[PDB]
């Protein structure tokens, strides 16, 4: 959980969104993610 | 920019899946109703699956659509769809994303 | 205060869950969307809980 | 409308050519798309995160 910023929350979270609320996640692409749990 | 809103859903459609995208609107008070739908790209022009959604004070503006992309309505053949467009219309608002 | 997740943890969420939690606040003119969320450890529950012994031991 | 327009000195239209109804709308207020990756000016302008 947690996250970088609200967009890295929700893309980590495996969320995406739509908001007019200043924020987007277009830029939260990453390398496939291996962390462990 | 005190009328906002979110719709929030799966990363990724999974063909087939159900995916159930809720959306809240923030600031409003009178009720009104949203379409979130999902639409073929780049045309947007074969609506795969589309859910109306009555967002009001006793909804607190908050609802979901149950969306399903019925695998044998995308195309196929020797390009599968990679991507699709979710949408939302309202009075106030429309977006859509790829 | 604000109302605690109450939510019972439902057998679709046996091997896992993540809550994402989240407001908008639109303070001055500018609304910023606020968020968070944890992994939820839930236990490997069978929703039919098959169980299968012989009837000599 | 002036369907006359005062000439040579004729004396002008008085009042304002507006009058405004308080009303029930049928449509909704188009909101602001947010400046999603770029950054937000305080008025609400975008620009160039850069």
């Amino acid at each position: 959980g947690g996250g970088l910023n609200n967009a890295n929350v929700f893309h980590l979270a495996g969320l995406t969104f739509l908001t007019n609320a200043n924020a987007d996640d277009s830029q939260e692409n990453d390398e496939p993610c291996k962390e462990i749990l | 920019q005190e009328q906002t809103y979110v719709i929030s859903a799966p990363k990724i459609f999974r063909v087939g899946a159900s995916e159930n995208i809720v959306i809240q609107v923030y600031g409003y008070t009178e009720a009104f109703d949203a379409t979130i739908s999902i639409k073929s790209y780049p045309d947007k022009k074969f609506s795969y699956s589309s859910g109306h959604v009555h967002l009001s004070s006793e909804n607190k503006f908050q609802n979901s659509a149950i969306l399903t992309i019925q695998p044998k309505q995308l195309p196929g053949g020797q390009n599968p769809v990679s991507y699709v467009y979710l949408e939302v219309v309202s009075k106030h608002f429309s977006k859509s994303k790829r | 205060s604000y109302q605690s997740i109450n939510i019972p943890v439902t057998q679709n969420m046996v091997p896992s869950s993540r809550l994402l939690v989240y407001y908008i606040v639109t303070g001055e003119q500018t609304a910023e969307l606020v968020s968070d969320s944890v992994w939820l450890n839930i236990e490997e529950k069978c929703g039919n809980q098959l169980q299968v012994h012989l009837s000599p031991d | 409308s002036v369907a006359v327009y005062g000439q040579y000195g004729g004396q002008p239209c008085v009042g304002n050519a507006f009058e405004t109804q308080s009303c029930e709308p049928t449509r909704g207020c188009p909101t602001e798309e947010g400046c999603g990756e770029r950054f937000r000016c305080f008025s609400g302008q975008c620009i160039s995160k850069s």
